[PDB]
């Protein structure tokens, strides 16, 4: 829907792969990237999407 | 031996963060022959005048060139602290320099248009331990660390880019974001000139 949403959603897809493969370090590195970008773009709706992602994963 | 500016005259010029550099020594230049092919919109120098830049002898002359929109003229200046000088292109502060903004006339068909103008609006390192962002400012006569992750043409204004760094590199992320400006009816370009006076021979001289 927007450049930051597309970027974050690509990052979260990689994070899910990392978490499913048991690479918890990589999962955290990607979550931090995603959180940084959502906050950089002042996208509060996207910040909530990342939270729901973390809860659901 | 005349200084050969012809590489500038063939191809699509890169965006400002991928500026192309020509370096001249031991040759004689005719700046008028070059500039007369273009519609020059602005010609501003630092530590030297536009009249003197085309009449003096140097130990070297450096010409950087790139696509660049006239609407962003105020960001391309020795006095600017904006994103162009922070992340894209920074000229030497210790040598005399000029910046020329010019338009490519329609009959100069060997200089072709990119689909749009692009520039880097952010280049930063993310530090994982402190969760901190450190802007990576470009050095004079160097490319942004982010030129590897920013495409040659940005797809959409505000796109984000990343590279993961190894623990040997400090870990964390290199991140960037790009901005776009719509292409103009005729291509607009920037030219950056840097000259040095040498304790050695001044072998870069005007053609008589
Ligand atoms: C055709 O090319 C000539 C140069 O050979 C262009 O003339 C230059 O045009 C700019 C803008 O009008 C002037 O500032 C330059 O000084 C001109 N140069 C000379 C030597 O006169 C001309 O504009 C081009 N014509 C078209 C239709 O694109
Ligand atoms: C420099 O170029 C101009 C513009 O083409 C030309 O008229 C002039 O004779 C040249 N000067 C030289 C070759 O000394």
């Amino acid at each position: 829907g927007s450049p930051v949403k597309r970027f974050v959603r690509e990052v979260l897809e990689e994070a899910e792969e990392a978490y499913e493969k048991g690479d918890r370090r990589q999962f955290e590195e990607l979550l931090w990237l995603a959180e940084w970008a959502a906050r950089d773009a002042n996208d509060e709706e996207l910040e909530e999407e990342i939270r729901e992602f973390e809860k659901e994963v | 031996t005349e200084c050969d500016f012809s590489p500038l005259l063939s191809g699509t010029p890169p965006q400002v963060y991928n500026f192309k550099r020509l370096v001249f020594t031991n040759c004689n230049y005719n700046l008028t022959k070059l500039l007369s092919l273009f519609s020059v919109n602005d010609f501003t120098c630092s530590q030297i005048s536009p009249a003197a830049i085309a009449s003096n002898c140097y130990s070297s002359l450096i010409l950087d060139y790139f696509s660049y929109p006239l609407s962003m003229k105020s960001d391309l200046s020795v006095s600017s602290a904006g994103p162009i000088s922070q992340f894209n292109y920074k000229q030497s502060f210790s040598n005399p320099t000029c910046l020329i903004l010019a338009t490519v006339p329609h009959n100069l068909t060997t200089i072709t248009k990119p689909l749009k103008y692009s520039y880097i609006n952010k280049c930063s390192r993310l530090l994982s331990d402190d969760r901190t962002e450190v802007p990576q400012l470009v050095n004079a006569n160097q490319y942004s660390p982010c030129v590897s992750i920013v495409p040659s043409t940005v797809w959409e204004d505000g796109d984000y880019y990343r590279k993961q760094l190894s623990p040997l590199e400090g870990g964390g992320w290199l991140v960037a974001s790009g901005s776009t400006v719509a292409m103009t009816e005729q291509l607009q370009m920037g030219f950056g000139i840097t000259v040095q006076y040498g304790t050695d021979t001044n072998s870069v001289c005007p053609k008589l």
